[PDB]
Parts: structure tokens; sequence; C-alpha cells
């Protein structure tokens, strides 16, 4: 065929693994980031429900 | 940290050496290793009370109940090598070897 | 000299030897259970406290 | 033919330890 | 790492909202390489068996070929949906935080000094 | 890592006695814990000769980190180029000389020479670069 | 826990227990129970790398 | 074939490490190496120094 | 025939095999109309149809 | 055919197996 | 003293430890570890628990052990290794009473003892609590909630234990 | 079905079937002294199983046709090749007696199942425990090399250690010179050169070892010649033991459900028969192996598994 | 033992193991290891030989004494915090504690001497589960509290477990002890990622799940035990040779086979962390694994060794047994690089 086909094609193949790479990197920096702040979406580590509390009034008033 | 709780923890250390430690008596090793949950049930018992963690009172008995379910293997065990080998020493406890 | 001598015992035999003079003396165990447990106490010692991984 | 592993080969792989000593030799 | 996620329910293979994706097409080329190792499940099967291989239980490797691909296609659909979540709350956490990812300047390579090396 | 710390903390070539005794007491502490391991998995029947085998392992150990501290601080301060790996190479390889004469033969001290030289140089090349064996948890 | 059955079913099974400011016989209290109400509702929907 | 045994796999097994084998092993080995090296290496030093301050002419000389 | 006993696979095993196209023809009935509801309600959910 | 023992072994130390070499070289043991 | 009454309690569960760790007889290691759970039983009355003490002295000191000294009894080595059968069981008893010896020293004097973990070596009985528990035992109701919440703990209890019997008449039965 | 887990579980068990006529009797003595007739006479007037003696082609019967499979297929010895020359170089000794020694092992095996999943007794010749007395035999006077003894041994406790013995053996007690006199009867010109030694180092060997030593494991009664062919005598005998001793008396469905796993596997019976310890009689090289068993796949019936051979007729190949 | 009796004792020894990974309450997680190791004794002892006995013995001593170490780290964690929940723990020595218990259970450090020995006492089937399923629960507390361990103290439990794991195999005869100390090799590279991305430490679990179900069945189905008595297979049925050569290559992790995937991703992971010299040299010791995997491949299938005439019998009959799920065991554990970038799933 033409070597507009394969012109054409490969700048296709090159849009495509630039934004493949730059998107790489870009996980690799926000993994970095959210694990340590720790204000993002994943990387949550369990905590404790605060509905397993009793709020009813117990038997000693300090309390 | 109170004084006696190095008491029992320190108690533990020693069992757990004891445990680990042989000789030539597994059945004394079993002792060391009874001994070892003795001072965990101990133990237990005193955070427990001491914290007033009422639902928390299960455990020592939950503890105690599953620990001496290892002695019925443990001694169980004990008579099966005393009967294939008739005592219960360790250092001819060595056949696998290979 | 070289390509059925030294080429052939600097790199791969040096390596080979010193696998096999290190696989014999880890398979060959005793199987008793005190020098098992013995090893054990002194990982559990110098884990616990020796290598600061504690603190 | 092409060679195949003997009696030798296979006493090579038979025994204990395929790399023995006096410590393994009992 | 996803394993606390606020509305991660817990033992849901295929979660409700999952199914806002492009589904996997039927022929998808990663399907139909999961069909393929149900056949080859098959011709082993007979061949363990001591059966003539391709041509023995017609029933038997046919099964495999089904499951296979049912079993491959929840989990593509389940493989989508990690990688579109993955992405997903990613693009939304850096409009979050403008300030830990700055725009790079636009400079052409007409002012880049980039050294060169001779190959001599 | 407070014993580990002593090496590090003294510049490379000065102070080349408290280098080597830093380097001594490294070998003599891993001298001490291989032997004890010996003593251990291999009974030693005697307890006399038993402290005969962790004699020679530490006396041993404590050789090479000995002539590893002194080749590598001196070559240091003599040359006056303390980021140099060769510094550690040459003492890498000198502490396998040693290990070849605490057992009497040149194919097992020519082997040691080579390998503990090339890692000696690599350890100095991780801490001259930042290399980090134990890396922490970042992604 | 790895496989959390408990949240999906939502049978309580041990959680009644994992904690002291939760419900106790005859509604009486633990020792730190102020203080550790104060904690759990600190840490609650916030993660525990920010909640240390 | 003895002899093809002899020149071929009768060798390591017969073969012992000592100076005379040691020091012809070094002398054929990293001597003619490092020889090499030195020579290459000089010859490369005098070489790029000539161009680096332009005392070379390659004025007809483009395919490298 | 030549093995004097009837070996344990030497029939047709109706029953079994059987059942081993009932579950593939379920299998597939399945997958067809699983992918068929998934297409749709995927376009409806992000607008398109 | 030359099974093992033709094959050719490591140094005769000693002159017994100085003469089984000699044999393995189908030679006398003044001349090998 | 009554002061620190149960510093005492705690230090023969020290050496009653180091006893039957000691690996003497076992009758006499049994021995040692009994008198240990008796005194550990005092140990926990003085904190109140009562029932839990007395649990220990029903199921343990009456109850483990007990089936122990059958195994003792059957084992019966040629020869007792009491005490004075072995020179290392000395060794290991006398070493056990040492360095506790020396670090109620240590805590006795200045209570900065930083072994593993901080701790102080003030008067036992200042950990406690105060604060009536009206009516109710605090000790008993919470055993008692082993039928009211303790209900999942009851079952994986009752079903290991019923596994339990059908373990070891397996293993003892010797094919 | 089978014995299988399943089969257990629903309630198939082994008591409920066996009853008085449960016995593992074997008829057994020296050389044609007429033992398998009295195992035929014993077998038809007590309704038990009878087990004819285990041949080299014992196995062949049992797979197949039945028909005896070549000795090269099958056997790589002959008994007749063993009488021309019993100390031949090729190892035709030891050969045979470990492949009849696996054939009596496979016919136990096969007495013990249809025993124990029909509970109807079986009688078999020279069962596996009195195998030795040939061996012992061929061992005197140097037919086998002495390393062939261990090696047999060795596969008799990692095999016979877990067929228990059985419950009564009937002996057909019958000296040499007797033994001397028939074989020339019988006619085949093999068995005339028979050395008169061998039939007494079998006899002294079946008298003082086998006899005694497993005496003690189940109910033994001697019988000469004519209380031999007296079957009327030897049967009410067979009937009149109550066979308190050895294991049979002990057992419970435990224990039979257990033995009918490995015997009805018939790979596990003798698969410890193949025991890797190599020696020139039975040792066969990796060519002459390879390529007999290539003839030996290229058979038919043979070439896939039973019911698997369209060769043969088997239909609905791409249905099983 | 009755087969009835045989299923219950599977029963519970798969429910401890799931209790252990429901469980929000450490008092539970150590009740699922007691009451797994309480039915894991009579397993051992279904042949009853004493070298059963001798190997269940040393299995139960190591267990136990790994469960009842595991108390302490989480009653020194309740006196420092009062927590019972599993999640990351308050204590550098309740957490140092804990990690060499769990490890003795796993058979990763110098702990790992009893994991051999059981393997080579016991049946067949039996190390099947042993090395297979009873390696789960101990997993499953690590993943949980994977945030909360000291990243030294882990990585060098892994180091010495590919490390000896690997070195040692080289000098084993038995199949079965060449089978555990893979594990103990693969062990390793588990629990070497296990600090920083759990994903793929779950990743390796069910791959080397799957070539250990291959292999053991595989085995059972060969019914050897020794390298000569797996060298006599092929005379009997050269094809199951033919599928294990490609298990112990793949098992190795030669590419395209399944078990580069594993290494492969462990690799990368470590190499985003940063830590680029620890992948390395498990990578160089990986081939140590690789070693008697060839040697057990060359006597296996690649060469032909020498047979015995009483192979004949065994040419007569067939195989009985059904080896359930044989099928797609071998074939879901060589060849499934390609479906790779599934393991999101896992996540
Ligand atoms: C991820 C991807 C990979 C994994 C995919 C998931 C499947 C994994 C397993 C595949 C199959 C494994 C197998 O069977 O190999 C053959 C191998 C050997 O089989 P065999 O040669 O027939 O010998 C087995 C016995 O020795 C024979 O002894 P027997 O003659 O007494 O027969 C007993 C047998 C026969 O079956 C029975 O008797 C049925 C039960 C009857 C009585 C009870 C009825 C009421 C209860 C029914 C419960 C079902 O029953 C059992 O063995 C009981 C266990 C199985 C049923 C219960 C399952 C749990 C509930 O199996 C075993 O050794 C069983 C081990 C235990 C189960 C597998 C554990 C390994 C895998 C763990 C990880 C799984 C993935 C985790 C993620
Ligand atoms: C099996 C028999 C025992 C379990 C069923 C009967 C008891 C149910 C029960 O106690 O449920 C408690 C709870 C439900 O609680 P509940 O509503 O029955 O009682 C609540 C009582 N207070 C308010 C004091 C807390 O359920 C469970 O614990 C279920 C555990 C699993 C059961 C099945 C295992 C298989
Ligand atoms: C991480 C710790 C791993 C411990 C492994 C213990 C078993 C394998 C090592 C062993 O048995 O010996 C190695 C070492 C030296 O042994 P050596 O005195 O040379 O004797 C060899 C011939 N019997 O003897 C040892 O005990 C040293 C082992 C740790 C070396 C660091
Ligand atoms: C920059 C800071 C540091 C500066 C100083 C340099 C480092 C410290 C000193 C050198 C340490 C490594 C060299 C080896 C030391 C141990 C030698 C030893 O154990 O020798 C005894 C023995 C070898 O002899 P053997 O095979 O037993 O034969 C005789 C048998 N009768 O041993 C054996 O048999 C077992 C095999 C050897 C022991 C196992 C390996 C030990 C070394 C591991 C790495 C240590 C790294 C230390 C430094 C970094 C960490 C702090
Ligand atoms: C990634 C790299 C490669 C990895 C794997 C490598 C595996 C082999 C490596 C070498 C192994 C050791 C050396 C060789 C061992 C041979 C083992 C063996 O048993 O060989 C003999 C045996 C005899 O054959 P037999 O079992 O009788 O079966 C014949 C077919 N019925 O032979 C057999 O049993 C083999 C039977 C093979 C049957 C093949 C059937 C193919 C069917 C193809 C269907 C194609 C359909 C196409 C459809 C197109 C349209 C969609
Ligand atoms: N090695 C060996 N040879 C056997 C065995 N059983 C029979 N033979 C041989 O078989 C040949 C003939 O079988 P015999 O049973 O001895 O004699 P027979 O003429 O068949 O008559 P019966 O003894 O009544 O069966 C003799 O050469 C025996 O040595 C056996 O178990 N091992």
């Amino acid at each position: 065929d033409g070597p507009e086909k394969n012109y054409e094609k490969t700048m296709a193949i090159l849009q495509i693994e630039a934004e493949k790479a730059e998107l790489r990197l870009k996980e690799l920096e926000v993994r970095r980031l959210m694990r340590a702040r720790g204000d993002g979406p994943w990387y949550q580590y369990p905590t404790i429900d605060k509905a397993l509390i009793d709020h009813s009034p117990k038997t000693t008033p300090d309390n | 940290m109170p004084l006696v709780y190095m008491n029992i923890i320190m108690a533990f250390a020693i069992a757990l050496a004891g445990l680990l430690m042989y000789r030539s008596h597994l059945m004394s090793s079993l002792l060391c290793l009874e001994g070892m949950m003795l001072s965990l049930f101990i133990m237990s018992t005193l955070i427990i009370l001491n914290t007033h963690f009422t639902l928390a009172n299960m455990m020592p008995i939950i503890l105690l109940v599953f620990a001496a379910c290892e002695a019925a293997l443990g001694l169980s065990l004990l008579v099966m090598v005393s009967n294939t080998y008739g005592t219960d020493y360790v250092q001819n406890l060595n056949l696998l070897q290979c | 000299l070289l390509d059925l001598i030294w080429l052939e015992t600097i790199l791969p035999k040096t390596t080979s030897f010193i696998q096999m003079k290190m696989s014999i003396m880890v398979s060959n165990q005793k199987g008793l259970i005190k020098l098992y447990f013995l090893s054990f106490l002194i990982t559990i010692m110098i884990s616990m406290t020796l290598f600061n991984y504690h603190e | 033919r092409q060679w195949q592993p003997d009696v030798e080969w296979a006493e090579q792989f038979g025994g204990a330890v395929m790399y023995p000593t006096k410590e393994t030799a009992h | 790492m996803m394993s606390g996620r606020p509305g991660r329910v817990p033992l849901q293979f295929l979660p409700n909202e999952a199914r806002s994706l492009p589904p996997p097409k039927l022929t998808d080329p990663r399907l139909v390489y999961m069909g393929f190792l149900g056949y080859c499940s098959g011709l082993i099967d007979n061949a363990i068996r001591r059966r003539p291989v391709v041509s023995a239980g017609l029933h038997r490797q046919l099964l495999y070929v089904t499951s296979f691909v049912f079993f491959g296609y929840y989990l593509l659909k389940r493989q989508d949906y990690m990688y579109a979540l993955r992405d997903h709350d990613m693009f939304a956490y850096v409009k979050s935080h403008p300030e830990d990812f700055p725009e790079k300047d636009k400079k052409t390579y007409g002012e880049i000094l980039e050294e060169f090396h001779p190959v001599r | 890592k407070t014993l580990l710390h002593k090496y590090s903390d003294i510049p490379e070539g000065t102070e080349c006695h408290r280098k080597a005794y830093a380097s001594t007491s490294i070998g003599g502490a891993t001298g001490l814990i291989v032997s004890a391991y010996s003593i251990a998995l291999k009974p030693p029947a005697s307890f006399l000769e038993g402290v005969a085998r962790t004699g020679r392992y530490t006396f041993t150990s404590a050789a090479i980190g000995a002539i590893f501290g002194l080749t590598s601080c001196i070559s240091a301060q003599v040359r006056e180029k303390p980021d140099d790996p060769l510094n550690y190479f040459i003492g890498g390889c000198a502490g396998g000389l040693t290990l070849g004469a605490r057992t009497r033969s040149y194919g097992i001290g020519a082997a040691a020479c080579a390998y503990m030289g090339l890692t000696a140089a690599l350890v100095k090349m991780g801490q001259l670069e930042g290399w980090q064996v134990f890396a922490e948890p970042k992604v | 826990p790895f496989f959390d059955v408990q949240k999906r079913l939502g049978l309580d099974l041990d959680r009644w227990m994992t904690i002291q400011s939760a419900e106790q016989p005859h509604k009486i209290p633990g020792r730190c129970h102020a203080f550790e109400k104060e904690w759990i509702e600190c840490a609650h929907g916030i993660g525990g790398i920010r909640a240390e | 074939i003895r002899w093809t045994y002899a020149r071929s796999a009768n060798i390591y097994p017969n073969f012992r490490p000592t100076p005379k084998t040691s020091l012809l092993g070094a002398l054929f080995g990293i001597g003619p190496l490092f020889f090499w090296y030195y020579v290459f290496k000089t010859d490369r030093d005098k070489k790029e120094k000539l161009i680096q301050e332009g005392k070379l002419d390659q004025t007809f000389n483009i395919s490298y | 025939k030549f093995y004097i006993r009837e070996p344990p696979h030497g029939s047709p095993d109706w029953l079994k095999v059987g059942l081993t196209l009932g579950t593939s023809v379920f299998l597939w009935i399945y997958l067809i109309k699983q992918h068929k509801e998934d297409v749709l309600e995927y376009k409806r959910r992000n607008g398109l149809e | 055919h030359v099974t093992k023992d033709m094959f050719p072994g490591p140094y005769p130390k000693t002159p017994e197996e100085r003469a089984a070499a000699a044999k393995k070289y189908n030679m006398r043991v003044e001349d090998y | 003293m009554t002061m620190y009454i149960a510093f005492i309690l705690s230090t023969i569960f020290v050496i009653g430890f180091v006893g039957f760790s000691s690996k003497p007889s076992p009758i006499y290691g049994g021995l040692g570890l009994i008198v240990s759970g008796g005194v550990g039983c005092g140990i926990v009355l003085n904190f109140g628990g009562s029932f839990l003490g007395l649990m220990v002295f029903l199921i343990y000191l009456g109850g483990m052990l007990v089936v122990f000294g059958y195994t003792t009894a059957m084992a019966t080595e040629m020869y007792p290794e009491v005490w004075v059968s072995n020179k290392t069981v000395f060794g290991a008893f006398v070493s056990g009473l040492m360095m506790e010896f020396c670090m109620v020293y240590y805590a006795l004097k200045e209570e900065e003892v930083e072994i593993i973990f901080k701790f102080n070596g003030l008067g036992d009985w200042v950990i406690y609590d105060t604060g009536d528990s009206g009516f109710f035992s605090e000790e008993a109701m919470g055993i008692a909630a082993l039928y009211s919440y303790g209900t999942w703990l009851v079952i994986v209890t009752g079903w290991s234990l019923l596994i339990g019997v059908v373990v070891i008449m397996e293993i003892t039965r010797g094919n | 079905l089978q014995y299988g887990p399943l089969a257990f579980v629903l309630g198939e068990r082994t008591t409920r079937k066996l009853t008085e006529t449960s016995k593992v009797i074997t008829v057994d003595g020296n050389i044609c002294s007429g033992k398998g007739r009295l195992a035929r006479e014993i077998a038809e007037k007590l309704g038990l199983r009878h087990f004819p003696e285990a041949g080299i082609h014992y196995a062949d019967s049992t797979t197949g046709d039945g028909k005896p499979l070549d000795v090269q297929l099958s056997g790589n010895c002959s008994l007749e090749k063993f009488y021309d020359d019993p100390k031949s170089n090729d190892g035709n000794s030891y050969r045979l007696q470990s492949w009849l020694y696996a054939s009596r092992l496979l016919q136990y095996a096969d007495a013990l199942e249809h025993l124990l999943s029909t509970g109807q007794g079986v009688v078999l010749e020279r069962s596996i425990y009195s195998d030795f007395v040939f061996l012992e035999a061929m061992y005197r006077q140097g037919f086998i090399r002495k390393q062939c003894v261990e090696h047999y041994n060795e596969v008799k406790k990692v095999t016979a250690c877990e067929y228990l013995p059985p419950h009564v053996v009937v002996y057909v007690d019958v000296p040499v010179p007797e033994i001397q006199s028939r074989i020339q009867k019988k006619g085949n010109p093999h068995e005339m050169k028979i050395t008169a030694a061998y039939l007494q180092d079998i006899e002294n060997a079946y008298k003082k070892t086998f006899l005694p030593e497993m005496s003690e494991k189940c109910e033994v009664l001697q019988y000469s010649a004519r209380e031999a062919e007296d079957a009327e005598k030897v049967v009410e005998d067979i009937e009149y033991l109550k066979c308190d001793k050895g294991p049979w008396p002990d057992q419970d469905d435990r224990t039979f459900h257990r033995l009918r796993m490995l015997v009805q596997n018939k790979l596990e019976v003798l698969n410890y028969t193949t025991i890797p310890v190599y020696l020139p009689e039975i040792t066969i090289g990796a060519h002459q192996s390879d390529r007999v068993f290539q003839k030996f796949t290229e058979l038919p019936g043979r070439k896939y598994s039973p019911g698997y051979n369209e060769d043969v007729g088997d239909k609905w190949i791409w249905l099983k | 033992m009755n087969p009835i009796i045989y299923t219950t004792l599977i029963m519970t020894v798969m429910s401890g193991t799931m209790l252990v990974m429901i469980s929000s309450h450490w008092l539970l997680i150590w009740i699922g290891f007691e009451m797994n190791l309480l039915a894991m004794i009579p397993v051992l002892m279904k042949n009853f030989n004493p070298r059963a006995t001798e190997a269940a013995t040393k299995y139960f001593l190591t267990q136990a004494t790994a469960s009842m170490m595991l108390m302490m780290a989480i009653i020194i964690n309740l006196l420092y915090s009062g927590q019972w929940t599993i999640t990351k723990m308050f204590n550098p020595v309740a957490m140092t504690m804990m990690t060499m218990a769990l490890a003795m259970k796993l058979g990763l450090s110098p702990f790992h001497f009893w994991v051999p020995e059981v393997t080579q006492g016991i049946s067949l089937q039996a190390g099947l589960l042993l090395l297979t399923w009873q390696k789960l629960a101990p997993l499953s507390v690590l993943c949980q509290i994977s945030q909360s361990i000291n990243p030294n103290l882990m990585l060098t439990m892994a180091m010495l477990s590919i490390l000896i794991g690997g070195w040692g195999g080289l000098n084993q005869t038995q199949l079965r002890k060449i089978m555990a100390y893979s594990s103990i090799a693969h062990m390793g590279w588990m629990t070497a990622v296990l600090p920083y991305n759990t994903t793929m430490t779950i990743l390796n679990l069910l791959i080397y799940i799957t070539m250990t179900l291959a292999m053991f069945m595989l085995l059972i189905h060969s019914s050897a035990t020794t390298t000569l008595s797996l060298s006599h297979t092929w005379n009997k049925m050269p094809v199951i040779t033919s599928l294990m050569m490609v298990t112990l290559l793949s098992m190795g992790g030669l590419p395209p086979l399944s078990g580069f995937m594993p290494k492969w991703m462990i690799i990368q992971e470590m190499t985003k962390n940063e830590s680029i010299i620890m992948p390395t040299l498990m990578a160089m010791t990986a081939l140590l694994n690789l070693y008697f995997y060839m040697r057990l491949a060359y006597s296996s299938s690649l060469t032909m060794f020498p047979s015995t005439n009483n192979m004949k019998m065994k040419w007569q009959f067939e195989h009985t047994k059904q080896m359930k799920l044989l099928p797609t065991m071998i074939v879901l554990s060589t060849l499934v690089l390609p479906m790779t970038p599934a393991l999101s799933s896992l996540n």
C-alpha cells in the first residue's frame, strides 16, 4: 500500500504509546504520593467504625 | 508498667526457653508448653480484670479450653512415640533424618 | 590452558563448587529437635534484640 | 543409537544424596 | 492497595456500578484465549486417561470450552472494572491536588541545551 | 545498628585505629553469631572443643574484619582518595587472603579474594551512590 | 478481615467484643470508655495512615 | 578415541591448579588483554587530543 | 470381545453425558443473554440508547 | 568396543597402574 | 509484707516457672508447675478474679496436670532425673534464680528497668481502679455473657472440642 | 459401583456378606505332588472359589482375552528354558522367580478381591508366603546369584507385609523318591532333568521353614499322598477348626474397606514389585524396554484404555 | 480412617483456615489456627507408620509453639492498646513477636527446618494438603497486618527462605524433600513482596498453588516417591512424565510458562519501590531451584532411565484413580502468562 498508511498508522502508534508512557509515570508518582499522605481513595487502611459505640448511660457517671 | 507484669512476662520467656532448650524428655517439654500457656492465661486475666474489659473476661477460659486441647494432642503423641519406641526420649526421635 | 581449564573454572566451576559445597552442609541436618529448637531460640533472641529489629 | 542412561547414571542419582560425604556415608 | 476504598462491599465479585462500562465483546481476543485454555485441558484430559485424544469424548472437552469461556468472561468484566476504577479515582485525585502536579513549561528543542557526545 | 553505626561515623581514611576497632567488632559479632549457630545445628560432642570451634570462627571473622579495617582506611589515607571504590577492593581481597591463611589453602583464599573484594567494592558503591537494600515501602 | 463476610451478610460474630466501648453486659463501663470512644470517633472514616 | 578423549575431556579432571598452571593462565589471559587495552587506550588518548585542538586532518573524511 | 469383562467406561454413560450437553447449552445460552443484557444496559446507563 | 577402562585416566603414580596404563596404550612399561 | 504482697506471689510464680522450665523430673516438673499454678491463682484472686482464679485450680491444677502424672507414670525413665541426678538442671535452676533476683533489685532501686519494655517497679497496688461494682460481680457478668453474646465462640469452641475427641481416639487407635 | 468412599458411606460394608465360608485356604506342597488336584476337590466340595497356580502368563490371563501374550511381551523368561540351563548367564532363573512372585502376588489380590466382594472363600496353589521355597532352592545350587535373595526379600517385605496370611494351609507331604517317581510319568522332557537336590532343597525349606514359622498365624495340617487323595477326610478337617490365630479374626469394616481399596487398584497391588534396585537379571535397558513397549502398545486393545480402542470395536469413542 | 471421619477432619481443617481469613477479632484468628492444627495431625496419622509418627510429632511441636507464641503478640498488643481488632498493631516488640510466630507456621527462616522432615514422613496426599492449603491461614494474617511490618525484618526472613530453600534442594534424592525445599524457596518470593504490595503476594499464592497441586497429584498418579522410582515411570506412562517436565520447567519460572508470571511481577514491584538490589539477588538464586528441577526433568522424561522386567504387569492393567481437577490444573499452571493483566481482579 501507500506510504501514507504506514505514516499515519505509525503516528497513531506513537500517540498511543506516549499516553501510555506518561500515565505509568503519573501512576508511580500518585501511588507514592497518596500512600504517604493517605488522603486518597485507595490505600485507606481499615479502621474501627464509630457505629460500634455504646452511647447508653452506664452504671457510673464518669464515662 | 507495673512490676508484676514483668514477672509473668519473664515467666513466659523462661518458660519459652525451657520449651526450646530441650534435654531428653519431651514429656518435660510439654510441661513448659502448658506452663507457657498458664502465664498467657494468667497475664491475660490481669489486663482484662484491670481494665474492666467485661466482655473480654471471655478469653481466659477460651484460651484455656484450646490450650488444654493441645495437651490432648501432645500427650496422645507422647504415648504414640512411647509405643513405637517405648520411651519418651527425644534424641531417638530422629528416624526421619534424610 | 584457557578454554578447557581456566575459563571453565573461574566462572562456571567455582560457582558450581561453591553451590555444591554449601548445598551439602545445609541439607546435612541431624533430625533431632533439640538442635532445631536451639536454633530457633537463637533466632528469636538475635532477631528481637541484636539487629535492632524492635528499634 | 543415541546414548541412554545406564546403571552408572542411575546409581549416580540413587542413594540418600547425590552429593555424599563421610558424614552422609552411613 | 483497592483494598479499603469507600464503597467496596466485601465478597462482591462484580459490583453493580461496574455495569456502566463497555462489556467485553463476545469474541474479545483475550476471551478466545481463555477458550483456548479450556480446549487445551480437553486434549490432555484424554491423554492421562489414555483415550484417543482429539477424537475422544466430544462431550468432555466441549464442556471445558464452555466453562472456561464463561468463567473467563466474568473475570474480564471484573478485570476491566478495576482498571477503570484505578484510572477513575486517579483522575479525580489530580484535579483535587493541583499543587502536586505542576504543568511543566513549554520549551521547544531549540532552546534546550542538550550536550552532544561524538562517537569519534 | 549502633555497632554498625561506629564504622559509618568515622570518616574514610581517618582515625584508622577507630575504623579498625569498629571493623573488627563487626567481624567478631558476626563470627559469634555463626559460631553459635554451628554449635546449635552441629553438636560439639565435648564442651571444650565447642569453645575451640567458636574460638576458631570468631578469630577468623575478626581477622577479616580487622584486616579490611586497616587496608581500606590506610589506602584512602595514603592515596588521599576516600571516595575511590578500589580502597575497599584491596581491603576486600586482603580480607579474603586472611581467610585463606586461616583455612590454609590458596584456592579458597583466592576465591575469597575475588568475591569479597568485589562485594567490598559494591557496598562502597552503594554508600557513595545511595543504594538501599532493604528499601522502605515507597509505592 | 481478609474476607469480610460479616459485613456482607451483616451477622455480628466477633466485633461485639473487639473494643470495650461497645455494648457491655448490664451496661457497665470499662476503665477507659470515655477515652477510647473519643479515639474511635476521631479515627472513623479517616484511614489508618491519616488516623495515625 | 583415546587421543580424542585425552585432548577433549580428560583435561580438567586431570587438571590441578599449580603455580605453573596459574601463572601461565594469568600470563596468557589478562596479560594480552590489558596489554591491548593500554595500546588502544593511549592511541585513542592521542587521537581525540589531536582533533580536540584541531591538530588532525579529516577534510574529506565523511563516511565514518 | 477382547477384554473378558465390560470395563467401567466401556459403555456410554448416557445419564452423565446428556448432563454435559445440558449444562453446556445452559452455560452458553446464559452467556449470550448475559452479554446482551449487559450491552444495552451499558448503552442506556452511559447515555447512548 | 571400548567400554570404559581403555579410556585414559589420571597420572599413574606407582608402577602397578603404570603397568595397567601401559597396557591401556598397548605398549610395554619400559617405553611408557 | 502486705504492702507488696502481690510482689511476693509474682515472685514465687517466677521461681515456680524456673523450676519446671529447668527440665527436672516430669513429676518434679509437675510439682514445680503446680506450685506456680497454685500461686498464680492468688495473683488473680487479689485482682478480684475469683471465678477465673478458681478455674485454674479446677481445670489446670486438678485438670490437665493430673493426666500429666499418668504419662509420667507411663514414661518412667529407668532412673529418676530429680535435681540431684543431673548437674545441668542444678545449673539451670541456679541460673534462673539470678536474673530475676537481679532485675527486682534493679527495679527496687531506681524503678527504671528497660528490659525490652519500659517497666515501673512501683508497688503492685497502684494500678487498681477505684469504683463500686454494685451488686453484679464484674467477673461473673463477663463470663455469663458466654450464652448471651459469645454465641459464635460457643459454637466454635464446642465444635473443636467435638473434633477434639474424634482425633484423640483416631490417633491413639493405632490403626 | 465399586467400594469407593461414597459406597462405604452410603452403607456398603464388608462384614455383612462374609460368612463361615470365607477363608484363604491354600493347598500347597512339593513339585508335581498333586496339590492342584487336591485344591480342586476342596473347591468343589466346599463351594469355594479355586485359583490355579499362577504361571508366567497368569497376568496375561487376567487382562484382555486372557490369551498368554508373547514371552518377549510378557515374562522375558521360560520355565522350560530354566530347566535346560538353570545357571544361564541371561538370568532366566531369577527373572522366572521374580515374575512368578508377581503373578502369585496378583493372584493373591484377585482371591482377596473376590472374597471380600462376595464372602466366598478362596483356595489357591502356592501362596506368596510359600514362594520362597523355590528361591531358596534356586539359591542352594547357585541357580541364582546370592544377591537375588535380598532383592526378592526386599520386594517381599514391601509387598507381602500388607497382605495378611491365610486361614488354614493344606500341605501335601510327598517324599523326594516319590517326586522322582511321577515326574517320569509326566513326560515333558524339560521336567525330567529336575535335580533330586532341587526336589530335596525345596523339601527341607518347606519343612523346617515354611510350615513352622507361618504356623503361628494360621492352622497347618500335614497330609501325605494317601491323606491327600482322601478329599472327604481333608474337607471335614478344614471345616473342623475355630481359626483363632492370624489377623483375620480381629478386623472390622474399617480395615476391610481399606484392604479393598488397595486390592481393587490393580496398579497399587504390584506397585512395589517394580522396585528401582538394579540387578543384571531383572534390569532391562532403555532401548530394549522402549522397543518392547512400542510392540506392546501396537497390540490391539492395549493402544488405549479399556473400552477406548476403536480397532477392537469400541463404538461411541467420541461420546465416551 | 473412616471416610466420613476423614471428610469431617478435612472439613474442619478447611473451615479453620476459612475462619482465620474471615475473623476481625484476634482471638478468633488464634482459634482458627489451633483448630486447624487440632485436625491436621490425624491426617498425617492416616498411614500410621513410625516415620509418620516422627513427622507428626515434629509438625505439632513447631506449630503449637508458633501458635502459643502468637498469643503474646496478641496479648502484648492488647496490653499496650486494648484492641482485639486485627489491624495495624501498636507495638514494635509485638509486631516483631508475631512476625516470627507466623513465620514458623510458614517455615521461611531457620524455622523452616520442620517443613522438609514432616513432608518426608507423611503420605503424598497429606503432603499435598500440608504444603498448599496449610499455607493460606498464616498468609492471611500477614496480608491484613502488612502495613505494620518492619521492612528489614520481613525481607530478611524472605531472603533466607529462598536462599536456604533453594540451596539445599540440590542435595535431595526423595521427591518429597525436593518439593518441600521448593516450597520454602517459593515462600520467600511471596513474602518478599508482602510489605510492598499485597496484591501480587496473593497472585503468587494461587499460581504457586497451581503447580503444587499439579506436581503432587502428578506424583500421586505416578505413585513414586524417589527420583529412581520416578524415572521408571517413563516406561509405564511416558505421557505423564511429559506433562511433569512442562510443570517442572514452568515451576522453575522459564518464560513463557506460567511460573514466570509471579517472579516477573514481583521484580517489577520492588523495582517500583526503589529496591533493585533485592530483586536481583532472588533472581540469581532462582536458578538454584531450576537446577534440581532440571535434574528431575533429566531423570524423568528428557532422558530414558533403565526399567525393570517387572514393569510388564503395569502395562496390562490401568489406573483406577480419577485425579479430579488434574486436566485443568496443569493447563492453568503452565500457559497463563498472556492472561497476566487479570491480576487486577485480585485487587
Ligand atoms: C563496612 C563495615 C564492615 C567492615 C568489616 C567487614 C565485614 C565484617 C567482617 C567480614 C565478615 C564476612 C566474612 C566471613 C566471616 C565468617 C567466617 C566464618 O564463619 O568462618 C568459619 C567458617 C568457614 O570455615 P569452614 O567452612 O567451617 O571450614 C573449617 C571447618 N573446620 O564459616 C562457615 O563454615 C560458614 C560460612 C561462612 C559464614 C556465613 C557468612 C558470614 C558473612 C555474612 C555477611 C556478613 C556481612 C557483614 C558486614 C555487613 C553487615 C554488618
Ligand atoms: C512451550 C514449549 C513446549 C512445552 C511442552 C513440551 C512437551 C514435550 C517436551 C518433551 C517431553 C519429553 C520427550 C517426549 C515424551 C513423550 C511422551 C509420550 O508419552 O510419548 C509417547 C506417546 C504415544 O502417543 P499416545 O499416548 O499413544 O497418543 C497418540 C495420539 N492419540 O505420545 C503422547 O502421548 C503424545 C500425544 C500427543 C497428542 C497430540 C494431539 C494433538 C491434537 C491437535 C488438534 C488440533 C485441532 C486444530 C483445529 C483447527 C481448526 C480450529
Ligand atoms: N520359582 C517358582 N517356580 C514355581 C512356582 N510354582 C511352580 N513353579 C514351578 O512350576 C513347575 C511345575 O509346577 P509344579 O506345581 O511344581 O508341578 P506340576 O507338575 O505342575 O504339579 P502340581 O505341583 O500338582 O501343581 C516346577 O518347575 C516348579 O518349580 C513358584 O511359585 N516359583
